[PDB]
């Protein structure tokens, strides 16, 4: 969905 | 007191549990101790990566934008951060 992405871990 | 890197590890632990509120508490403390000149292997850009996303999850929209801009300022080739910046600027009409 439309949004930011944080660190994978 | 815990060290800068200890607090960063605490913030990452909280984040990996999906606990965004505790991520903010720890990462804000990291930034304070970095600004106080404390030695650390962790860099401000890494802290801002966790913190910007966590404050967004908690609903703090213009702060998430501000921290995302700061993140990119310190790490311009961070592609995910650039994508986040485009998202927040379009979301908040701050392009």
């Amino acid at each position: 969905p439309p949004g930011p992405a944080g660190p994978p871990g | 007191m815990l060290s800068v890197d200890d607090c960063f590890g605490m913030g990452r632990s909280a984040y990996n549990e999906g606990d965004y509120y505790h991520t903010v508490l720890w990462m804000e403390q990291v930034l304070k101790q970095l600004d106080a000149g404390e030695e650390a292997t962790t860099t401000k850009s890494q802290v801002l990566d966790y913190l910007s996303y966590a404050v967004f999850q908690l609903g703090d929209l213009h702060r998430a934008l501000e921290l995302t801009r700061r993140l990119l300022s310190l790490d311009p080739s961070h592609e995910r951060a650039g994508g986040n910046l485009r998202y927040f600027e379009q979301l908040l009409e701050e392009e």
